[PDB]
Formats: C-alpha cells, structure tokens, sequence
RNA sequence: GCCCCUAAGCGUGUGCUAAGUGGAAAAGGAUGUGCAGUCGCGAAGACAACCAGGAGGUUGGCUUAGAAGCAGCCACCCUU
RNA sequence: ACCUCGAUGUCGGCUCGUCGCAUCCUGGGGCUGGAGCAGGUCCCAAGGGUUGGGCUGUUCGCCCAUUAAAGCGGCACGCG
C-alpha cells in the first residue's frame, strides 16, 4: 500500500476509485495497490 | 511562523480593506 | 502443438531443444531420429517443425518448408542477415529465385499461386534488407 | 551550461517581472512549443535539466529549439557576511521569462511522444507551461 | 463504422449477388481463421466466401429477390455466392459442415426461392 | 436507472405487500424486508410486477434507483430460490466437520476453530474438505462466507486454506 | 478557384475607445475596422461566436459579405488581433473589396508526404506570399515530400500555382529543408 | 453590520457548495460537481456486457547461451 | 538590531518534572527481489517503559558489559 500524494494508473489494469473522500487505485496485482496522501 | 501568518492573513479584514501596519 | 527451429544436419542441443519440449513430456529420441531422417532426405536446410502432442503423449511432427527468411538469406548466398534493413543491402536477390521461394513457400503458405507467394517473399526479404529486383 | 562569452557589465540590476511578452510568442521553428505562463527567472541548470529530459525521451530522431537564453546575471554575497561593503559576485545566468513566451521547439514525427518528451521537460520547470503547435 | 463505409459495403455486396446465381447462408460461430483459410481455398476456386453484418446486407439484400432471406439472418451471417455453375458452394459448405461440425446452414436461396435446409441438400444433392 | 426501469416480475408463488415506502416478499422460503428511500416511488404492476420510479435523474435518484430495483429484486429472489455458497479447501490434514449446526475447522493450528451459523443460515459438509452454505439473505450469506474464508492467511506459495470454487488464486514461488 | 462568400452581420459602433472595446468584447462583440481604396473608415462590431466559426472555416484569408445596415459590402479579413495568452480575437480588419480585384495574401503551406526513413524535414517558411484574385485565394498551398534524402532544398519557386495565382516573394525562399535525421549523438551535442 | 451573545434582516428572488469549504498554504495528483462549448461513433442498433474467431509467411534480420509478437536495434512488410 | 545595560546570571552536571510525535521497545496492519527463521519499506498507534560503567569539565564522541529497548525533540539551548 503506497501512500503518496501522487497516484497514478501503473498499469491498464488499475483503476481509480474515490472512497470516503480520498484518492486510492484499486488492482489485481497488490503492487500497484496505493493511496493518494 | 505561525505568528507571521496570522497578522498578514487578518490584514485581509473586510474592515482594513488589504492594509494593516506592520505588515 | 509447440514449435521450434533446428538445422540441417544439427540434433539434440540442451539450450534450444532438450528442456524446450522435454518439458511438454514428449518423447525427445524418437522425434529426433525420426526428424534427423527426413531432413536428410532434405540434405541441406535449417527447418521449423511443429510438435502436436496427445494426451497419451504420442507425437506428430509437422514438417513445413525452411523459413522464408532464410531461403532467402542461403538464396542470396550470404551466411547473415542485414542489421539495418533497407539501409545496408548486404546482398542480392533475383526474380527466379523469388519464384522458387514462392513455390516452395506456397507449400507453406496461404498464397493461392504463385505471384501472392512471390509477393509475400519480396516482403520476407524486405524485412531483413536485401536487395530484390 | 549556456554562458554568454563576454557582457558589458558584469554586475546588473533584477530584470524586472513586469507584462506579458511581446516577442517570441509564436511558434515558428518546430512542430510544437512550450508556452510559459507565469513571470519567472530560468536558470542554466533548469534549461539543460529539460532539453536533457527531452533528449533521453525522443532518444533517436527530431531536433529540438531552444529560443531564450540565459544572459543577465545574478550575484551572491559571500556567506557570514553582514549586510553593506559592495555589492556580490556573479554565480548564477539567468533568463528573463514572462508569459506568453516560448521557451522549447520540437520537430518530431509522432504526436504522443512529442507530447510526452515536452511533459517531461514542464516538470523540470519551476512555472506552469503548456503545449502549442503551430495550428491555431 | 461509419454510415458511409457501410453503404458502400452494401452496393458493393449487392453487385457481388448481380453477379451471382444463387447464394447460400450459414452459421460461423466456432470455427477459426485457420480452418476459414482453407476453405477460403477451397470455395476461392469457383465460388465467394464472405461474412457481412446482418443490418448491411439487409439493406444489401432489398436489391434483388433475397428479401425472402431477411428470416436468415438469424446468428452469424455466413454467405457463398455461387458464381461458378450452381451446386458447387452448396456440396462443398455440406462437406465443410460434415468434416467440422462447427457450422449450421441457415439456409439458401435460387431462382425466386428462399429455401431451407432440406431443400437445399436436394438441391446440393440434385 | 437503466437498471432500474427494468421490472421486477412477481412469480405465482410469490406474495408482495406494499406499505407506502415500505415492502415485504413472502414465499416458499419466508418473508423479507425492505425499504425504499423518500425519492423513489414504488408500485405493483398489476400484471405481477413491480415498478420502481423517480420523479428526477438527479444524482441522488440516479444512483438510489438501479439500488432499489436490484434490492427487491434480491429480496424476492431469496425467498423464491435462496442462496448457496459453495467453500473448498487445500492443505495436507485441514479439517472440516460438521457438529449439529456449528462448523469446525481444523487448519494447522494448535487449537481447533468453530464458528457459529446465525439464524437465517445453514451449513452443509458433504466431503472433509469441501461444503456448503445456503441462506435467505444474499447479504449475510456473503458475509459468512467472507467470513469463513478470511479465518486462514492467504498463501501463494502452497496455497493453504479455504477458497471459493470459482476464484483463482495468485500464485508466487519461493525459490529459496 | 471559386470559393462563395461568407455572410456576416455588422453593426456600427456607437462608442470608441478602450472602455468601449472591453464592453463589446465582455458581451461577445469583436471589434473591427473596415478601411479600404473608399477612404471611409468605418468602426463596427461583429459576432464573435460566428465570425470565429467562419474563420476557422475558411482559415484566416476569407472572403466576406458584411451587412452593414442592410448593405450588402465584399470584405477581406486583412489581419487579427489575438491575446498573446487566451487566444481571444482582439480586432480585426477588414478591407473593402470589389470583385476582380487584385489582392497580396499571405497563404500557409503545408507539408504533406512521407519522407525517407534516415530523414527529418523542417519546414521553415510557415507562410508564402501570393498575388491573386479576391475570389480565388487559396486556403492551403501543399507541398509534396517522397523520396526526399540528403539536403533536399525546396524553395518558394517549386510550390505549384494555380491559375490566377502569382508569387510575389523571392523564389529563393527555403520553405522545406530535408536533412539527415539527428543521431542519438547529434542531440545530446547541441546545446551544450 | 442586522440567529443569540449584541442595536438593527433565523429579509426577498435565481442559482452554486457538502468540503464546517466557509473559518490559512506550493509544485503536483485526482471519473467531485455546475454551466457553456468543440470533435467521433450511434436505430443502417451505437457503447457495455453476453457467445465465436484473432490464422499462414514466421522463429522477419542483427545481437546473442538465448531473442521465436512480448532485455535490446532496423525496416515495420506480404497471402486467407 | 524591535524589549531589557538606574543589571533579564551565561556552559555542563544534580533534583524535579511537563508537553509534541517526526515511534527506540512493547501493540495493529499493507507491500515485498516475503519458503521458514530472520528481514526491508510504508501506514495506524504517545498507555507504559527506555541500564550500569572507563576517558573527557565536557555537550558530543569512542569503548566495556547488558537489555525488549538503551528514541528525537520543546519548555529563557526548563530549572543557581
Ligand atoms: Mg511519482
Ligand atoms: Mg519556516
Ligand atoms: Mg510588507
Ligand atoms: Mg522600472
Ligand atoms: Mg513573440
Ligand atoms: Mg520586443
Ligand atoms: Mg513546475
Ligand atoms: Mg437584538
Ligand atoms: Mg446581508
Ligand atoms: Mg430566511
Ligand atoms: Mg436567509
Ligand atoms: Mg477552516
Ligand atoms: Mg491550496
Ligand atoms: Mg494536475
Ligand atoms: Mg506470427
Ligand atoms: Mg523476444
Ligand atoms: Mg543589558
Ligand atoms: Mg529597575
Ligand atoms: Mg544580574
Ligand atoms: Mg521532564
Ligand atoms: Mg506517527
Ligand atoms: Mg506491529
Ligand atoms: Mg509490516
Ligand atoms: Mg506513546
Ligand atoms: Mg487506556
Ligand atoms: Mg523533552
Ligand atoms: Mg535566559
Ligand atoms: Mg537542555
Ligand atoms: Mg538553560
Ligand atoms: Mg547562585
Ligand atoms: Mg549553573
Ligand atoms: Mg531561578
Ligand atoms: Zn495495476
């Protein structure tokens, strides 16, 4: 779970989502997994 | 540096019209 | 249903071959020997066989024609290719043998006749950069 | 390290970050251009920072514009030192930029990558800036 | 695609049925380019073998009488246009759904009949 | 929305009463709840089906209304059919059984493990690796299920615990 | 070349000025001047909306039917004023024209074709300079580039004129330069 | 300045915001949302989803243990 | 160079503490180039705890034995 201010769709597979009023993307693979903050 | 932004931001008083002395 | 590339009068490298289908549980010696035969009655050409394999891991060789690019490569009479296609024409290549390429192709290809194979041969030789005309 | 070869003073007052620019607006070398939208000082080590981003970007083919350089100087005092005795000692060549200027032109074959290449090149810069071509 | 693109398509199919005298339709779902390519060969030498979404050749097939064939368009549009003689597409498809099992023949039309599958063996007999 | 205006058909052994907002299914398999929000108007076609509609496509009755039309479409699916989750597992000696209505796992632990089936919800252990679980709310099936599947770390490397049938799990070797 | 005019409605200013351009621009008028051989200076204001969709139409020389007052007057956009930095129209000029009329355009070239792999072109001459007829200025002048390698110099004489289409600059002008592609070395070479 | 503290408006009409933003802040990141606008495709049925394909030359040439559509470089071609 | 020169005592140490978290240990997680053991890095977490000596006025630093750990900081570089 990465956590920076940037975050962005490492790969075609990522999606980005808005939960709870913050910035995460969501994919299959963990590493790609992050959060905006 | 709190104390610097505090009398620069409360120059911006609707009532001191963008001016106060001492910054 | 795998396919490799192995020469002429070349069999059994550990890199390319062995582990490359060994891994597919095919029978590996009977292939060879069996492959070794017909690309003697060939006597002269590196030849892309295809294994199709079964459940009871008997297997099949498809033997198609050398490949295109290196029909044309021992036409054209050099051992290597370009490095640059279309920049360094390292050789040259005639209409006759585009048209034995083509014909020996068309027992590889799609092509219909004879000039579709021809064809598809100018573009096989265009890739790696030689000289057709 | 773009330094002009010899200037008639040595020691300048601050270009001043008044107005918009009048000349070089237009894109009139390359494909593309990066217009620069806030009043800003560029440095030396900034331009070849971005024309060295977009270089390890395009990598092979297309050439590239750069249409400001840095010619007024700005000095330092040395460190430890009270205010008063003279005035410094030139370290740092600066351009003067304001917007509506600009700063890069490219001539690349494809679009997406010229795009990218002069991204990467905005990134290394201090103001906001954006992409034009020459179509209007 | 573009509306343009598909008149065109239509014209185009339109005069390759003129030139046509009879045509039959079938179904392709499951079956793969590699085996297509063969009877591309195959049904190449006299007949045409070509796939076309159904909305086009509707609009293609009000040209002539295979207005009747606007009921077989149902699944995936499959069309042999016999140009050489008349049986050949209808023995040789029969033969390519005997060896494949993966096609099924919406039908055929000739001669100001649009007919079924049984009609079409007579006729792909006869 | 575009789900949303899609009815939701009655079957004959499916009873429907409406209170204002409020709505109850009964059938073979029970009776459930629900409510619908202030935005969205609900109605029984008479033909045996059921309207959900919107007086605006706002954001709010946008997204509440394809919500409400799949909610009672569950509900009375529940009641029409039911639920059934289907749980399997891997690992050498992991143990499943069945104890009256209480499920007990034994997967490596020095201590064996149970959980307790809620009302509303049953198991079914057919094979010591494998069973069921069937339930009237889709919602709390799932629950359990998720449940039952987070009691044992995921593993890449040898795949130990218990799974859904249809999942595939992420697989890494350890090579030292 | 026979391109139809274009219909836009003026209307005379009433006002002059800075305060008065701000206004009209504020309310999506664009100001314009109509001066030409009538020696009759006329300040009117147009809509912007249209009169952009018309220029981006029929690019930057166009023709134009102006109906001041219910007159009906042949125009030729001679030159904009556009924000350095919003790309507004700021001002435009208009010259009175009446058919048959010989008329100095400057016409954007384009440079189409596919050049040689080891090659880049640089188009350097962004616009050329014409004397032709008020009712058949060009919109694109096109140049051609294949086989194109080495220096390949295209001057301002080798673009194709239609007829009633003269070239009024020097057909020296380098319009397009083929040069050899730059290396992976050359780039990282300039500059420094 | 006018809800109460605290004198005077929990004023009227049309919108906007969900962040207590209001009632501090950068590069930069981001399917929040409103308004207005340009281009594409779309009933000849568009997009999404549901089902069938995505073949042959060929493993294109160099480099390489290795290079086969998927470390890298050049062209970026041909049939059904 | 804005308070203090008709006086605002200045380093270390001792006694006594109080607060911040930018967490040293203990607690909870995410990802791994995480087999296990042992790690790396990021997030949450301030309840409690966080040694005794040799040299140096020393702060600091090195070293000797341990510990789960021997945290960093502000409070007139706390406190005559
Ligand atoms: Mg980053
Ligand atoms: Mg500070
Ligand atoms: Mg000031
Ligand atoms: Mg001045
Ligand atoms: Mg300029
Ligand atoms: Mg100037
Ligand atoms: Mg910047
Ligand atoms: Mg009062
Ligand atoms: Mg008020
Ligand atoms: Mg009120
Ligand atoms: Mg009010
Ligand atoms: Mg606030
Ligand atoms: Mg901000
Ligand atoms: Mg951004
Ligand atoms: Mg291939
Ligand atoms: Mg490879
Ligand atoms: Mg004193
Ligand atoms: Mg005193
Ligand atoms: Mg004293
Ligand atoms: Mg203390
Ligand atoms: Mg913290
Ligand atoms: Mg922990
Ligand atoms: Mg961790
Ligand atoms: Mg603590
Ligand atoms: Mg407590
Ligand atoms: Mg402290
Ligand atoms: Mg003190
Ligand atoms: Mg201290
Ligand atoms: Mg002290
Ligand atoms: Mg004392
Ligand atoms: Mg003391
Ligand atoms: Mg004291
Ligand atoms: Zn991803």
């Amino acid at each position: 779970m990465k956590v920076n201010p940037s975050v962005k769709p490492i790969c075609d597979k990522c999606r980005v989502i808005r939960r709870h009023g913050r910035v995460m993307v969501i994919c299959s693979d963990p590493r790609h997994k992050q959060r905006q903050g | 540096a709190k104390r610097g932004r505090k009398k620069r931001d409360r120059k911006h008083s609707k009532a001191n019209h963008g001016k106060r002395p001492n910054a | 249903l795998i396919k490799l590339q192995i020469q002429a009068g070349q069999a059994n490298p550990a890199p390319p071959v062995g582990p490359a289908l060994g891994q597919h549980g095919v029978n590996i010696m009977e292939f060879c020997k069996a492959y070794n035969a017909a690309t003697e009655s060939q006597r002269g050409n590196v030849i892309p066989v295809e294994i199709t394999v079964y459940e009871d891991r008997s297997f099949t060789f498809a033997l198609k024609t050398p490949p295109a690019a290196k029909l044309l490569l021992k036409a054209a009479g050099v051992q290597k290719g370009s490095g640059e296609p279309h920049k360094t024409k390292v050789a040259k290549v005639t209409w006759d043998q585009v048209r034995e390429i083509a014909e020996t192709k068309k027992a590889d290809l799609n092509a219909n006749d004879i000039d579709a194979a021809a064809k598809i041969i100018a573009g096989t030789a265009r890739s790696m950069g030689i000289t057709v005309e | 390290m773009l330094i002009p070869r010899k200037v008639k003073h040595r020691k300048q007052h601050h270009p001043e970050q008044r107005g918009i620019a009048s000349g070089g607006t237009s894109v009139s070398f390359g494909d593309y251009g990066i217009q620069a939208l806030e009043h800003a000082y560029i440095t030396n080590r900034q331009i070849e920072s971005a024309r060295i981003a977009i270089n390890r970007h395009i990598k092979r083919g297309g050439k590239v514009w750069i249409n400001i350089f840095p010619d007024r100087p700005l000095t330092k005092k040395p460190a430890e030192t009270r205010m008063g005795s003279g005035k410094g000692s030139p370290e740092w060549w600066v351009a003067n930029v304001k917007p509506g200027r600009v700063l890069f032109e490219l001539s690349y074959p494809d679009e997406k990558t010229a795009r990218d290449a002069l991204t990467r090149a905005i990134h290394k810069l201090p103001i906001k800036a954006r992409i034009v071509t020459r179509e209007e | 695609m573009a509306k343009a693109d598909k008149a065109t398509a239509v014209a185009d199919i339109a005069e390759q049925f003129k030139a046509s005298t009879a045509t039959v339709v079938t179904e392709y779902r499951g079956l793969t380019v590699a085996n297509l390519a063969e009877l591309r060969r195959a049904l190449g030498d006299s007949a045409t073998y070509t796939v076309a979404k159904n909305t086009l050749v509707k609009r293609a097939a009000s040209e002539a009488g295979i207005e009747g064939l606007d009921e077989l368009f149902a699944g995936p549009t499959a069309i042999a246009f016999v140009k050489g003689e008349a049986v050949d597409a209808a023995k040789a498809i029969k033969k390519f759904a005997k060896d494949n099992k993966a096609l099924v023949i919406k039908g055929g039309y000739m001669d100001g009949k649009a007919l079924s599958v049984a009609d079409v063996e007579k006729i792909a007999d006869l | 929305s575009r789900i949303g205006k899609q009815p939701v058909p009655v079957p004959s052994g499916v009873d429907v009463t409406i209170n204002g907002q409020n709505l109850s299914v009964k059938g073979p398999k029970g009776t459930l709840t629900l409510d619908v929000a202030e935005p969205i108007s609900v109605s029984r076609a008479e033909d045996g089906a059921i309207v959900v509609t919107r007086p605006d496509d706002e954001r709010r009755s946008r997204s509440l209304h394809g919500l409400s039309r799949t909610l009672i479409a569950n509900l009375v699916t529940g009641v029409t059919e039911g639920y059934t989750q289907k749980m399997e597992i891997f690992g050498v000696g992991y143990r499943v059984q069945l104890k009256g209505q209480n499920l007990e796992f034994a997967l490596g632990y020095s201590h064996p493990v149970l959980i307790e089936a809620p009302e509303g919800i049953t198991f079914a252990v057919e094979s010591p690796t494998k069973f069921s679980v069937s339930g009237i709310d889709k919602q709390k099936v799932g629950q359990i299920s998720a449940v039952i599947r987070r009691l044992r770390r995921p593993d890449p490397y040898k795949g130990k615990g218990v799974r859904y049938e249809g999942e595939q799990i992420r697989r890494k070797v350890g090579k030292t | 070349t026979a391109n139809i005019p274009n219909k836009l409605t003026a209307n005379v200013r009433t006002r002059t000025g800075k305060g008065a351009s701000r206004q009209a621009r504020r309310d999506g008028k664009v100001p314009a001047v109509l001066y030409g051989h009538g020696t009759d200076p006329q300040h009117l204001e147009l809509n912007a909306r249209d009169f952009a969709a018309v220029l981006r139409s029929h690019g930057t020389n166009a023709i134009l039917t102006l109906d001041i007052e219910g007159t009906e007057q042949l125009a030729l956009t001679k030159a904009l004023d556009v924000h350095p930095i919003r790309r507004n129209i700021q001002h435009a000029d208009l010259l009175v024209v009446q058919r048959g009329e010989k008329v100095t355009v400057e016409v954007t070239v384009l440079v189409e074709g596919d050049a040689t792999p080891g090659t880049l072109v640089t188009q350097d001459a962004n616009t050329i300079e014409i004397e032709a007829e008020a009712l058949s200025i060009p919109e694109q002048l096109t140049v051609s580039v294949e086989g194109v390698e080495a220096g390949t110099q295209i001057t301002a004489g080798q673009i194709s004129l239609p007829e009633g289409v003269n070239l009024i600059s020097d057909p020296e002008l380098l319009v397009v330069n083929v040069v050899e592609a730059p290396s992976a070395e050359a780039l990282e070479e300039e500059g420094a």
